RNA sequence: AAGUUGGGCACUCUAAGUUGACUGCCGGUGACAAACCGGAGGAAGGUGGGGAUGACGUCAAAUCAUCAUGCCCCUUAUGAUUUGGGCUACACACGUGCUACAAUGGACAAUACAAAGGGCAGCGAAACCGCGAGGUCAAGCAAUCCCAUAAAGUUGUUCUCAGUUCGGAUUGUAGUCUGCAACUCGACUACAUGAAGCUGGAAUCGCUAGUAAUCGUAGAUCAGCAUGCUACGGUGAAUACGUUC
């Protein structure tokens, strides 16, 4: 957490700024966990692990200042 | 008729002059009675001057360095009795009658490998 | 494993410090120097037989 | 030790108040290396007894540990094929060893609210009886001297 | 000039300083007296094992000796 | 014994009398401490009756409310159970934040051993 | 002011190269047996104080994951390369370590004295902009220059015996730095939050003089991240008559 450019994955930018034209839904196939949330988001999922998870996260208007993907956890416990 | 007194105690030399007149000890400039921050027994390593039966004898306007403060200390106490046999060589069988003159008997040793205070060893278990 | 581990290191795989260092005629991992660039035990019979410099034994 | 007679060559010099007896109970008040809390507390803690007592210190503190002496000891000892007690009078260089922990291990447990002020209300009230330790050597005082036992047994 | 000397062995540094005061000497120039500089060590503590038989361990050190040869009269006969 | 609810303590100093009360205490204490006529001497419950007006008057002027914002920590924490991470499952199954979780005495947030 | 600038003063430590401790002439008497208790003068006690040095051998103790390795298995996978999870997960059981329960204690400004270390893209001053974590520039550089103020304590103000002006466990906001990036999974700072806890049952350890305890200093590992770790100084006691268990 510092200043300068809160460090969007640049590949995913390059498919958010352009993904965004119509009215289609085809989300992510991310599997990269790092990036925050550029605040012109569309109504999408994501698919933010990489083991054995696609989960379908919500791009609702949450905290969007978070500097993680990290809705999608990783481990159980009971 | 004295000079050149070092003094050893914990790794902290002190060398001393010794000039005639009275009593009056001096290091760095400054005072002894409010230099030594605790020591309220300044006068207990003046007090080979009270067993050589003189007190009054010489002024020293002494130097010192290193080590603590009482480790910088009580080197004075063994500074000014080498200085002072050079003063009138008489006072080796006459000094060490009390046993004072010189004796380095104990610095700070290695911490052994392994272990925590170079004496103590850790804690084992049970059995 | 780890005969491919050594193919990779003297490359470089592009980023600033994804690189580690290893042991120079064994091939450790961990607790390697960097004033002989060996290893804490692979040091040791090098240390012997005279054949480093520097080095007496012990006991300051 | 099984060799025998570790040497003692122990020295404790004073100030002010000549003494060599006064410099041991300021080696056992002081705990964790610190000498440089120790004379400050302890001849803060003197000159407060004349403004508390009658006297000053010195005249009362041959008297304040004189009253608390220890006289006896039970040191055990399984005599010949049993095991029970025997009574042993102290060689007098060790009873003043044994007979200063008294005032400092209730120095903290009067509570006065300050140890310069609690630990001085034993020799206060030590010179004059029924004192906060004399409790203690008046307990282990009867020990075995009333409580006499076998006594030709040998340590 | 002020030329410094280190060398790991230390009667090696010894017979090197008086080798370049004696050929310094023996020539017309005023040098001085050779200068002891401190000699620093240092330590590598190690552990023996090849396992994990940790609380048992020796340790090594090396030592650079520390030299000062200094000479204050460049002359033709004390060059190189 | 005015500013929030009560100021209870008596005859301390004010500038850690005014540490019981929620949101200020001991460093911006020392700063709000900041009136004319207003030092800590051992006047707590003393000194003033028309001084203390000032010390509160800025304390309302002291954006950050002390207790009137008692909702605004469950505002944040409560929209963090979104189900994010920091909060979401140290609460909807409640562990506890500190990075080790059963190795070492966790007890703090545990009810019992 | 202090640069120790000159003098070139050289002695005083100082910093690595030398003379000499050993039962020696010692008093006893052990009856000549070596040795033992005593006295003298080396600063010096009777292997001056410590390390390094680990006998035949035991435990079929430990390591094929440092390496080497007899033999058996894997043979378009029991190999290979990325990305991304994990090694930290959790009602629990036990080792080690730290910081505390307060007034010989806490806060607050002022205020002295070390050793051992590292630093040629590293250590970084002085003066500078920040609540601090730090940011910019920036001369000097291996006893000399830098990190680098040691800290405990002294003199003095104050809280005045309280779940408390004791302690920071926990928990949100707002940053810094290292990095391609700090969510899983670092560290530090000030803003409030301020829990458990009153010197701990049965039991159980560690230590014999610079020794245990007390606060500190440095280092390797390392871009960044240790309460561990091996090293170093400062303050410094109590106790050992005895071999019965
Ligand atoms: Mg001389
Ligand atoms: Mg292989
Ligand atoms: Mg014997
Ligand atoms: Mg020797
Ligand atoms: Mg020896
Ligand atoms: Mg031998
Ligand atoms: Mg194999
Ligand atoms: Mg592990
Ligand atoms: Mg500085």
């Amino acid at each position: 957490s510092i200043k300068k450019g809160p460090f969007v994955d640049e590949h995913l930018m390059k498919k958010v700024e352009a993904q965004e034209g119509s009215e289609k839904k085809q989300v992510i196939k991310t599997w990269s966990r790092r990036s925050t949330i550029f605040p012109n988001f569309i109504g999408h999922t994501f698919a933010v692990y990489d083991g054995r998870k696609h989960v379908p996260v919500y791009v609702t208007e949450d905290m969007v200042g978070h500097k993680l993907g990290e809705f999608a956890p990783t481990r159980t416990f009971k | 008729v004295e000079y050149r007194g070092t003094g050893r105690r914990k790794n902290s030399v002190a060398r001393v002059r010794l000039v005639p007149g009275e009593g009056n000890i001096t290091v760095n400039n400054r005072d002894v009675r409010e230099y030594l921050p605790f020591e309220s027994l300044i006068l207990d390593l003046n007090q080979p001057f009270d067993v050589t039966e003189t007190k009054g004898n010489y002024d020293v306007l002494v130097n010192v360095h290193g080590g603590g403060f009482t480790g910088q200390a009580q080197a004075i106490r063994h500074g000014i009795a080498r200085a002072l046999l050079e003063a009138d060589p008489e006072y080796r069988g006459s000094l060490k009658r009390a046993g004072l003159l010189t004796r380095d008997p104990r610095m700070k040793e290695r911490k052994k490998p392994g272990l925590k205070a170079a004496r103590r060893s850790p804690q084992f278990s049970k059995r | 494993a780890k005969t491919s581990m050594v193919a990779k290191q003297q490359k470089k795989q592009k980023y600033a410090v994804r690189e580690y260092t290893r042991c120079e005629r064994c091939g450790r991992p961990h607790s390697v120097y960097r004033k002989f660039k060996l290893c804490r035990i692979c040091f040791r019979e090098l240390a012997y037989k005279g054949q480093i410099p520097g080095v007496r034994k012990a006991s300051w | 030790p099984r060799k025998g007679s570790v040497p003692k060559r122990d020295v404790l010099p004073d100030p002010i108040h000549n003494s060599k007896l006064v410099t041991k109970l300021i080696n056992k008040i002081m705990l964790d290396g610190k000498r440089g809390t120790a004379q400050r507390i302890l001849y803060s803690a003197f000159d407060l007894v004349e403004q508390r007592s009658g006297r000053d210190a010195l005249e009362v503190f041959e008297e304040a540990i004189n009253n608390i002496m220890p006289v006896l000891e039970v040191k055990a000892r399984r005599v010949g094929g049993s095991n029970y007690q025997v009574p042993v009078e102290v060689r007098p260089e060790r009873r003043t060893t044994l007979g200063l922990r008294w005032l400092v291990n209730y120095a903290r447990l009067r509570g006065e609210k300050t140890m310069e002020d609690r630990l001085a209300n034993e020799i206060l009230d030590a010179a004059n009886n029924t004192g906060g330790a004399v409790k203690k050597r008046e307990d282990t005082h009867k020990m075995a001297e009333a409580n006499k036992a076998f006594a030709h047994y040998r340590w | 000039i002020r030329i410094r000397l280190k060398a790991y062995d230390h009667r090696v540094i010894d017979q090197s300083a008086e080798k370049i005061v004696e050929t310094a000497k023996r020539s017309g120039a005023d040098v001085s007296g050779p200068i002891p500089l401190p000699t620093e060590k240092s330590v590598y503590t190690i552990i023996r094992a090849v396992h994990k038989y940790k609380d048992s361990r020796e340790q090594f050190e090396q030592r650079t000796h520390k030299r000062l040869i200094d000479i204050v009269n460049p002359t033709p006969k004390t060059v190189d | 014994a005015r500013i929030a609810g009560v100021d209870i303590p008596r005859e301390k100093r004010v500038v850690i009398s005014l540490t019981y009360i929620y949101g200020i205490g001991t460093s911006t204490a020392q700063k709000i401490l900041e009136e004319a006529n207003v030092s800590a001497d051992t006047r707590v419950k003393d000194l003033t009756d028309d001084e203390l007006g000032r010390i509160r008057e800025v304390v309302d002027g002291y954006k950050v409310e002390g207790d009137l914002r008692r909702e605004t920590n469950l505002n944040i924490k409560r929209l963090m159970e979104i189900s994010s991470y920091r909060g979401i499952r140290h609460r909807r199954g409640l562990p506890v934040r500190g990075q080790k979780t059963k190795n070492n005495a966790r007890t703090r947030k545990g009810p019992v051993k």
